[PDB]
RNA sequence: UUGACCUCAAAUCAGGUAGGAGUACCCGCUGAACUUAAGCAUAUCAAUAAGCGGAGGAAAAGAAACCAACCGGGAUUGCCUUAGUAACGGCGAGUGAAGCGGCAAAAGCUCAAAUUUGAAAUCUGGUACCUUCGGUGCCCGAGUUGUAAUUUGGAGAGGGCAACUUUGGGGCCGUUCCUUGUCUAUGUUCCUUGGAACAGGACGUCAUAGAGGGUGAGAAUCCCGUGUGGCGAGGAGUGCGGUUCUUUGUAAAGUGCCUUCGAAGAGUCGAGUUGUUUGGGAAUGCAGCUCUAAGUGGGUGGUAAAUUCCAUCUAAAGCUAAAUAUUGGCGAGAGACCGAUAGCGAACAAGUACAGUGAUGGAAAGAUGAAAAGAACUUUGAAAAGAGAGUGAAAAAGUACGUGAAAUUGUUGAAAGGGAAGGGCAUUUGAUCAGACAUGGUGUUUUGUAUU
RNA sequence: GGACCAAGGAGUCUAACGUCUAUGCGAGUGUUUGGGUGUAAAACCCAUACGCGUAAUGAAAGUGAACGUAGGUUGGGGCCUCGCAAGAGGUGCACAAUCGACCGAUCCUGAUGUCUUCGGAUGGAUUUGAGUAAGAGCAUAGCUGUUGGGACCCGAAAGAU
RNA sequence: CGAAUUUGGGUAUAGGGGCGAAAGACUAAUCGAACCAUCUAGUAGCUGGUUCCUGCCGAAGUUUCCCUCAGGAUAGCAGAA
RNA sequence: UGGAGGUCAGUGACGAAGCCUAGACCGUAAGGUCGGGUCGAACGGCCUCUAGUGCAGAUCUUGGUGGUAGUAGCAAAUAUUCAAAUGAGAACUUUGAAGACUGAAGUGGGGAAAGGUUCCACGUCAACAGCAGUUGGACGUGGGUUAGUCGAUCCUAAGAGAUGGGGAAGCUCCGUUUCAAAGGCCUGAUUUUAUGCAGGCCACCAUCGAAAGGGAAUCCGGUUAAGAUUCCGGAACCUGGA
RNA sequence: UAUCUAGCGAAACCACAGCCAAGGGAACGGGCUUGGCAGAAUCAGCGGGGAAAGAAGACCCUGUUGAGCUUGACUCUAGUU
RNA sequence: GUGGCCUAUCGAUCCUUUAGUCCCUCGGAAUUUGAGGCUAGAGGUGCCAGAAAAGUUACCACAGGGAUAACUGGCUUGUGG
């Protein structure tokens, strides 16, 4: 069972795993079917861009909050600021997300500008007009790319004022670590006469 | 060099379809070519074979032998022509069947349907 | 390729390389890690000491995104700035134009001081910095400002 | 998966003067009392049955694929390698063979064969024609009835009737410079496919594969560099630089003393 | 006793509906043991097999009582990854998810809880008519113990101020979808072998067609098809381009400012305990039992508890395409698969013959020939048949049929043989058999005078 | 065990891996979940992300790798200077032994300052790490070996629905 | 050998169950737990077998631990690089 | 050795593959090449790829075949013989003559279960009847089973089992008159109709379960190759209706 | 009956086979060694031998293989209280 | 002088418990209980590298073993003669 110097391997194969084996022979066929579905749907919605307009959103965790990605839909605050109602926005092709809240001024501004330029670029055919055939483009995502916002210039002046940036980190961690103890001590010193 | 997806280049499927085809398909299968003079007269290359078509065996051991069609055996994929038979040792003559692709049609049995077929295939009557 | 295997070479010989006395039986030692305390204890103790038991604390619902913190050393620091600009900055090694390096944008959490950056000034935007890393940047004449 | 196992066979055990293999039960059939469930048994399951999750496709490094493609393209130009691959290019003026873009715009199969005649690869295509032959196995009834050689590989930039014109010509393959498969640039892993480029194909090749002055438009890619600067190590060995520093030679065959 | 109402029945009352099958995939219930642990009881196998109930073309899930702790994401599903990780585990054997991220697909929503109260505005059915998946009248009936309109937390309602913006129904040609039909090139020219030319050789032709199949042997050009276009037929038909009448409607919907409100699901949440389950660990989900709430309340925030906060959702009600699954059904295209002891058990009158009371079990079995041309006729025999003849390219293809191996057998021939035979080394004996010429030619006394 | 003969008949494939070897690139590497394209399961192209690697150590909080020419000593292939002819000297990569230095853990010491008990400088210790000390890895493929799988083939007495 | 008799048909009892004037007897030639299918290719440290040629190298039955004694791990002996 | 990419513009109906051959050559060998015969449609060399890739064994699997071996054997139930006919052929068939046996709890005449056409005729002998066969329960072709009275059908027995109800996640289990609002009898009425009725008596709680139990009624004579309490002739009987 | 004949016609078993003595040998040989010897084809009997055939010894032991049964074994459980 | 003059006098993982750090953690932020860790002992496996474990089978079964008993034979000849 156990043998020469080898790593301990944990191979979870003592169920009837052979009955649940999925081999993806249909990878190429599924890709072809997906492209066909995109083509036929685009033909069905022929003047429309085959996808919706998504907002700029900041990725949640401390591992990813350095990056900006696509959201689910624009907030109701964002659509109001862009100057249109949520229902009409949904009809003319903006993804509206009701449960997302904007606490962020620059994400607010970036999404409002996204909406403003979207309204500038698209043209809506009137219900009973003359249908100005308009050479459909097939990707709102590619037409309005998500751009990571630049933070500061490449070269700026050096400002040193003598904190070493390590003592500040240590002291911040220590203050967090001992805040409750110090508050309790202040409480006891106040309450004892 | 097939280009459609509904056309199969499968030997098994093609052979099965050939051997299993019903009489309506066996007619088109047993289409036979026309003579030089008949091609000149009609403008049409090959036609499904019929019963009173005059034909010329132009391949095989009965090379260059004329006759009138006696019966197209769609079940046996053959055509039996008048006066092309075999003499058995007991003295009875048995029809020899032959494939219409090895034939040349020298005279057609015409009617309204055959004339409409010639016209539809491009013939001039 | 099957044609390259030793089964093809054992074709002809009775036991197929498995021995006459001790045959190739099914599971003469157990299945898997059987008997790690009893009859494979010698292998376990020689080759995998520390196998049996538990030592530390537990951590229910541990998230690896909390502990995401790749480390950048000073020697690799200068590779964060674009290569064509590198000679430019090295030659124009001076204050009031130092390049700001966003290690967090590059994908690093902490700056460690593996040592010997040139004595040019440079702005190191980090969110964690080692004592020696900050000391060496200050010695070079740059500064590290902390970000989040 | 159920082949060889659709039986209720049980071993008779020992003491019945028969082997201990499973045997099917019942009676009055002829199948009854017969062995089952074994690779050694007629009607049993095959040893280690072939399974659908065997590896079929094999991953290859992108850069290694491109290295091999570049080697095949380079071997195209070598006259000796094309002859060794057997492409009947002796009456061709010179290779790598190049034609105008009028070929690129050719529209008829008659015109394609005429251009092939003109450039001198008709010998290759009629070699394919005369090499058409019936297969030598059970691959005949698996939709692989006939075999024939490979002809020239016409490589273009724009398709204005090339694939249609040369579609019916036996053996002749068409490709554009962008793709340039290894499977057709070195059929059978034998280098030296006979390639009839167009002028646009050459001009695009210089930019698609990069050079000493132009990047290859494949991202992060560059043409592989040799481990040896030349190919005539005989020339290197016999150069005066090497030959002036070496001790006097022997005789190429030692005298058999004693 | 003029009659109701409620509750409960009866009708071969009027009209419907359910059951069974298939069950590959899907939704639940129920639920093992073999096996692993080198023994075995927790564990594992496995929340699997077997059993049961219920769907569809997908099902389920689904628009947060979610994830998070961030500079916050934002219905569900699936993939790559997280990750063989956090964690569970006689902490042994083993087991083992999720958040973030990148993608495929993306779609949103509606009920209860509000007085229409200046008019139950709602709906089934009967009857009548019509342009009949329905529409319109009248009549009972249902319903106030509540059917319409309006609102669903993202909000919203009521009341004021205030410019505005947008709509409509049913046909008809078409587009589009499904099915289907028809038309749309090129040699059977000459020679040799052959029973057959589809083989070889000569000369062609077409090619957006040299895929495949058939035809008496390997056929682009003999046939069907193939390729490229064209022309027809039957239905579905607001995905949309035109058109028909249809103005109705001081009708319907959206937005700006302010005020007052803002109903939001109970034997339920939650707690204890029990069993089961989970990676879930002072207890992850589920279920039984006991207790059983509240309204800045309630849930969650992966260590039990009490005190402060904070963050995030808003259960105990409901619908919803796509990505996703599919060893079943139907229609197709393929393969470095198998090639009649193989491949499905079955290439065949195969789930057949046969066996068992029964549940069930379950084979063997493909090939004459291009064409039966399947052997007329004679002779011997009671016949079966034989011997001739005959057909066939072949009868060394005769249905007991392609080739026709081995074991085993007959005949003939050769040889050996005193309780085996077979074998090695060596020769003899018999039988049998391969291997060097005359090739360049100095000599040339010689033909068809550079032909030996 | 084998009367005899014919046909069939037994170390396989997969998921994770160890050593070695070949190849590509190289502090990076890996296109092939997916997108684009296509003569259509092919070939060709693309990009964030993600995986492994580039940092370790600790149960964890956490901290986190140069007195020095990235050190001294011994030994070192090769190279350099020298001798027509002796042999010596310099430099010494890989690698091996040894003494050090650096980072983390443990035990001690405890500076200026002090949200007066936080901070932890400095100096140590027969202690300890799967570390640093001018990266070597990633990917594909091949034999061999391992583990779970029917697992080289055939074989129970049994157990369950 | 006139009965606690023999027997036809109908009927009841079904598998850890039945039935037994009791032998673990009988329960369709199957009983100290029937038969059928499936789990299941159940596990086996134990028997048997394990398919071509040549070339080079070439063992061990010993050490330690193990519910260890017909088995493993470990070191040794061996090959290869 | 099977298959795959390439190549030999490879071999081949003027003979591919396969197979037989004490014929030759090559290789230490695995094997490869060739001559001769048979055969009739495909196959090979080289560079690579791939695997369901090599058999003497496994009481191996399937099929086939031996020696044993013309061997053991075809010896229970007393037993056969003569002649003729039939026929190619007779120990075995048919007819006659003998001799026997079962011996009325039979080797007879019928039936039940079971079988399923074996019944009967004609024709016929390949296989079967462990010898034979002209015979047959065999093979081929046909023909044949007639009911008011015989039996089923009806009744209920042991028992089986819906409904009403209760249980069970459920397949289904219990229950058979239960805690149910459980229906089918008997004369006429209006008799411009329908049996809606100024009518009345009542309440037993499905159904299945016997070809031997219970029970309405048929006998004789004749008739066929094969049916007869069934057909025919005669003579009756029972039930229901009028 | 066996036996002989006409007809019909199996099976078990079978590595190859079938003369001994002694030796040695897995310690009881048909084969090997040394001797004795040794003549076709056979028929009926016969039971010394073939350690004859029948069956993966049922006795015994081993296995970290079971099952039937028992109990103050270990761990549970229907029911009951 | 780091227990007994020397050579024997003894014990893993998991769990519990104690002692020390009063140090680390309970992961939305705190305090106090509670729990979890770090280092060293103790509670013990005498089958002593450490399973939690009663019988019977003359009703029995399977995988094997001549590794192993009950016959012969073989070697020995104490004992018997």
């Amino acid at each position: 069972a156990i043998s020469k110097n080898l790593p301990i391997l944990k191979n979870h194969f003592r169920k009837h795993w052979q009955e649940r084996v999925k081999v993806h022979f249909d990878q190429a066929g599924k890709k072809v079917s997906r492209r066909n579905a995109r083509a036929t749907r685009a033909a069905k919605i022929a003047p429309r861009p085959l996808d919706l307009l998504r907002p700029v959103v900041r990725a949640p965790t401390v591992k990813y909050n350095r990056k900006v990605r696509a959201g689910r839909g624009f907030t109701l605050a964002e659509v109001k600021a862009a100057g249109l109602t949520a229902a009409y926005a949904r009809t003319i092709g903006i993804a509206v997300d009701h449960r997302r809240q904007n606490r962020n001024q620059e994400i607010f501004d970036a999404n409002v500008q996204r909406l403003k330029e979207y309204q500038s670029k698209i043209i809506v055919f009137p219900r009973n007009g003359k249908a100005p055939e308009a050479e459909q483009v097939l990707s709102a995502a590619a037409t309005f790319p998500i751009a990571q916002p630049a933070t500061d210039v490449e070269a700026r002046a050096v400002q040193d004022n003598g904190e070493s940036a390590f003592r500040t980190l240590r002291l911040a961690r220590s203050e967090k670590k001992f805040r409750g103890i110090r508050e309790k001590r202040a409480r006891e010193k106040a309450e004892a006469e | 060099a097939k280009q459609s997806l509904d056309v199969s280049s499968d030997r098994r499927k093609a052979r099965k379809a050939y051997f299993t085809a019903p009489s309506s398909q066996r007619r088109v299968l047993l289409s036979a070519p026309l003579s030089k003079e008949l091609r000149a007269q009609y403008g049409i290359k090959a036609l499904p074979i019929r019963r009173d078509d005059e034909v010329l065996v132009v391949r095989g051991s009965k090379k260059g032998q004329e006759g009138k069609i006696s019966s197209v055996y769609r079940l046996k994929f053959a055509v039996q022509v008048d006066k092309v038979t075999k003499e058995k040792v007991n003295g009875a003559s048995v029809p020899i069947n032959l494939h219409p692709s090895k034939l040349v049609i020298t005279k057609l049995h015409l009617d309204k349907d055959r004339k409409a077929l010639i016209q539809r295939k491009g013939g001039k009557l | 390729p099957s044609r390259f295997t030793k089964t093809r070479k054992h074709r002809g010989h009775v036991s197929a390389g498995k021995g006459r006395i001790g045959k190739h039986r099914k599971h003469p030692g157990g299945r898997g890690m059987a008997g790690g305390q009893h009859h494979h204890r010698i292998n376990m103790d020689k080759y995998h000491p520390g196998y049996f038991g538990k030592v530390g604390m537990r951590y229910f619902h541990k998230q690896q995104a909390h502990f995401w913190k790749p480390v950048l050393n000073l020697d690799k620091l200068w590779t964060l700035i674009p290569e064509d600009k590198r000679d430019q900055y090295l030659k124009s090694a001076s204050k009031e134009t130092a390049p700001v390096i966003d290690t967090l944008a590059a994908g690093y959490g902490k700056i460690l001081g593996k040592g010997r950056i040139p004595n040019v000034p440079v702005i190191v935007k980090a969110r964690f910095v080692s004592k020696l890393a900050e000391e060496k940047i200050r010695a070079a004449g740059g500064v590290v400002e902390l970000i989040a | 998966e159920k082949a060889g196992h659709q039986t209720s066979a049980e071993s008779w055990g020992t003491g019945r003067a028969v082997a201990r293999i499973p045997r099917v039960g019942g009676g009055g059939t002829g199948r009854s009392g017969q062995g089952a469930f074994g690779n050694m048994c007629r009607g049993g399951r095959m040893f280690a049955p072939t399974k659908t999750w065997r590896k079929w496709n094999v991953k290859v490094n992108h850069n290694e694929k491109r290295y091999a493609t570049a080697s095949a393209i380079a071997a195209t130009a070598v006259a000796s390698l094309v002859l060794a691959r057997g492409h009947r290019v002796e009456k061709i003026p010179e290779i790598p063979l190049v034609v105008s873009t009028d070929l690129e715009s050719i529209q008829k199969t008659k015109e394609a064969v005429a251009a092939l005649k003109a450039v001198g690869a008709h010998s290759d295509l009629l070699k394919v024609l005369k090499s058409k032959k019936l297969r030598a196995g059970k691959g005949k009834y698996r939709n692989r009835r006939w075999t024939q050689r490979r002809g020239p590989l016409v490589v273009y930039a724009e398709d204005n009737g090339i694939v249609k014109a040369l579609r019916n010509v036996p053996g002749v393959e068409t490709a554009n410079v962008a793709s340039l498969n290894l499977l057709q640039l070195a059929p059978g892993a034998h280098l030296g496919r006979f390639v009839i480029w167009t002028e646009a194909a050459f001009t695009k090749l210089d930019q698609v594969w990069g050079s000493e002055t132009v990047a290859s438009s494949k991202v992060g890619y560059t043409l592989p560099s040799h481990i040896i600067s030349t190919s005539d190590v005989t020339r290197i060995i016999n150069s005066s630089e090497i030959q002036s520093a070496i001790r006097p030679a022997g005789q190429a065959t030692q005298k058999r003393t004693h």
